[PDB]
């Protein structure tokens, strides 16, 4: 027997990004990255008023080491390359 | 379910005019019709009045279609209620309400009361454990919370982390015009939090034999 | 306006009893009619709506029935926690219109009061009033009778006693009653509380 | 600038899900819902060894209440309505 | 960085045969060939051997082509180091490192003790302040960890919610082939962490006056 | 194999000094040449890379040269938390070879000890021993002269000292001294330290 629905709040909620080829090298893609995947802090959640949309007041930005390992054909390349992680640290409802 | 919080009440001399605002989470609201209700101390409920959905229409209960004026916000989920010329027969707590024929979401209530007198928070006194009340393997205990005005009173004991053993009592209306009230605790053989809102005193009253 | 009419005013049901409340109307409603249960202190919770709809979450004794002007509320296996105020709401036609409502009250085997005496704060004589505080704890029925006395002297009017709403499960009632004094009168003499109570053989009697 | 970058583990995570027209009524879906969305635990975050995907080994079902709002081509009406939401609960490394 | 963790490490007799692991996190560990380094106490670092990406080649230090076979397993990103025919010339700490000519991910290592001797736990004593340690405005105490084999023994002040002020001394082996250590605390005028890992033996020992 | 030959084996060197230490191979090794710092107890933290190359997160003093046969680490304005040993390593040709090793102390105004003294745990009484401990305390230079005899003369032997490392900011040293006896020896019957900081011999005992 069902129980009452809370509304996900508007707030900045832990995500997963996956690091992805275009952001290191699109010419080509013939390579791989460790880690594969970072944590996040996002807006995500609903807002309680009509047309408001939930957004970030507040967004840092994190510079991030990963290796970028090249199949240079037939011989792996360990690089160091650096991301740059766009977090969010507040939201509000906004129109 | 849906919230309904309402906001507005206190005291107020007679003649006067206040308004009530009720506040919904929630773009629902928006979306339904609202009534307000009301309820004098110790007696039945008492329909107040209603507003449509686009705000098309108002409805009130004859007794008040001089005096009250209910507006709606759509925008804050808020609706409001205007009140003036307000007599001791207006004392009641005030709900909100949605409106679809039978109510099914209801504010807590905020209580107005109508009165040419004046505010004045409590002092909080302990009833102690003895002899008297330390009475077989349990001990009774709590805080007198006197000469207040006007109600209500909240309490809570060790900020709600003993909520079960509780016996709160409705307040007496003294003869000098004021209330007292006692709280009291069942414990095997201790802060009363106090919260005055129209004065707004706040105490954490410890309680010692 | 449409008068609603409910019955009755007032009334006790032991624990498992069926129980009805009559509802009826100056015009005809067609199931326009809704049943609250109210607490002491709360809003009212919706129960039945249109006549005989349950609400969602409702338990399955509260039972709504009723055609035309005549309406019912049956509770179909008394709970102690079933006390409360009930009311009904037609809203066939503005103005919504409600019943004068029931106050239904718990009713059960026989239980004396246990009795316990507060002398006043210091705390409180140092502001100059004394008050005296006679407790009554989980007592059944609600009716008793504390008398204030201060040495031989039955103090008359200077008493006044708050009394509970009846437990949810336990179906008691409990009752605190304040003798004010002067602090100049307090000093100046035992102060003792006599309950008088259907479940107590005789008087009871707690003093310091 | 930089720091050393810490892979996301292999975890149950908040996460918010849309409550969508489709999940209630698709016949000309001309009404809303409320609340719009809510949070659910979901497994997301990467595998240290090599061709294992990142999945859940216990997902618990729980049911909500909501309400449906018909614009019945005029006037609102509001309906309760049940949905079943799909919490992860455990993560474990399993291969493809 | 890179995490890599040695372990299959401790005390063996002369003659025996021995494996270590290294085990990395992450997948990184397929796509690059991995080494071991070693590095006897009190003594300078030495080339153990390597392996290739695919596994395709091994390579090893002469002195040790004999007796030692390097593994690795790609799915568990683990490296294996086997060990046999081991004389005291081979107690060292063992490094796993990441080989690609310059070594820029090393583990933290794992200690070899070679030797036929007994395994023993250590008992800890208090060291307690005093008029001589309370010296200036600031006081002197610790635990002296005795009669243990082999090594390592870790020491903690208060789980690490005591870290800056300590001094843990290198320990002595005593005439008896039993390892002794002394930790000690700087604090103003109090348990240390003993962990024994050979031995299984944690031990919580409170210093007081 | 390729023989690495670092010098000098070791060394003290004052804090803001410039210091170079210098690595020469067997053969010709064409920058295939790194630079580790290790400090007491840790693994090896790569510093210099192909012979010049800093690695992210080396600080900037720390420099890499040489080519050919000859190498270089210069540690430009050395600092407290530089004392450590230092290696090199060819990987032009397997084996890969290292250094023998550079042990770096950092050298600084004389300090002298507090000395503090230990009597030994009635709950270590109980066992069959009695261990008495000396405590020098931040000091500088290492070299120190602890000598025992407690309610008594010399006791020759039976002692045992262990020295900290380095100081990572204050460059000090500190040290611990244990005499063993026997509880029936201990219930028949000082630590006197020896130091440049010290006018002279300091003493600390219990009767």
């Amino acid at each position: 027997i069902a129980e009452p629905a809370m509304i996900a709040e508007c707030k900045t909620r832990t995500e997963v990004f996956e690091i992805s080829r275009r952001l290191i090298d699109r010419t080509n893609a013939n390579f791989l990255v460790w880690p594969p995947c970072v944590e996040v802090q996002r807006c995500s959640g609903c807002c309680n008023n009509r047309n408001v949309q939930c957004r970030p007041t507040q967004v840092q930005l994190r510079p991030v080491q990963v290796r970028k390992i090249e199949i240079v054909r037939k011989k792996p390349i360990f690089k160091k390359a650096t991301v740059t992680l766009e977090d969010h640290l507040a939201c509000k409802c906004e129109t | 379910d849906l919230q309904l919080v309402e906001s507005g009440g206190g005291l107020v001399k007679p003649g006067g005019s206040l308004r009530l605002s009720c506040a919904a989470d929630g773009w629902w609201f928006g979306y339904t019709d609202m009534s307000w209700v009301r309820q004098a101390p110790g007696k039945g409920l008492e329909w107040v009045g209603s507003i449509s959905y686009k705000g098309g229409s108002t409805y009130y209960n004859t007794k008040f279609i001089g005096r009250f004026t209910i507006s709606r916000d759509d925008d804050t989920n808020t609706l409001y209620l205007q009140m003036n010329s307000l007599r001791a027969e207006d004392t009641a707590v005030y709900y909100c309400a949605r409106d679809d024929g039978y109510f099914d979401t209801w504010g807590q209530g905020t209580l107005v009361t109508v009165s040419s007198a004046s505010t004045k928070g409590p002092s909080v006194f302990p009833l102690a454990p003895s002899s008297k009340s330390t009475s077989g393997g349990t001990a009774a205990l709590g805080c007198l919370v006197k000469d207040y005005f006007p109600e209500p009173v909240t309490v809570s004991w060790n900020s709600g982390a003993l909520t079960s053993g509780v016996h709160t009592f409705p307040a007496v209306l003294q003869s000098s015009g004021l209330y007292s009230l006692s709280s009291v605790v069942t414990v095997p053989s201790y802060i009363c939090n106090v919260n005055h809102k129209p004065s707004n005193t706040k105490v954490d009253k410890k309680v010692e034999p | 306006a449409i008068q609603m009419t409910q019955s009755p005013s007032s009334l006790s049901a032991s624990v498992g009893d069926r129980v009805t409340i009559t509802c009826h109307g100056s015009y005809w409603l067609s199931n326009y009619l809704a049943w609250y249960q109210q607490k002491p202190g709360k809003a009212p919770k919706l129960l039945i709506y249109d006549g005989k709809e349950r609400e969602h979450g409702v338990p399955s004794r509260f039972s709504g029935s009723g055609s035309h002007e005549d309406y019912t509320l049956t509770i179909s296996s008394l709970q102690p926690e079933d006390f409360a105020t009930y009311y009904c709401q037609q809203y066939r036609y503005h103005p919504y219109t409600f019943g004068q409502g029931t106050k239904l009250e718990i009713k059960r085997t026989v239980a004396a009061p246990s009795v316990f005496i507060f002398p006043p704060s210091d705390e409180q004589l140092k502001s100059g009033t004394a008050s005296v505080v006679c407790l009554l704890n989980n007592f059944y029925p609600r009716e008793a009778k504390v008398q204030w006395k201060v040495d031989n002297a039955l103090q008359s009017g200077n008493s006044q006693e708050s009394v509970t709403e009846q437990d949810s499960k336990d179906s008691t009632y409990s009752l605190s009653s304040t003798l004010t004094l002067s602090k100049a009168d307090y000093e100046k003499h035992v102060y003792a509380c006599e309950v008088t109570h259907q479940g107590l053989s005789s008087p009871v009697t707690k003093s310091f």
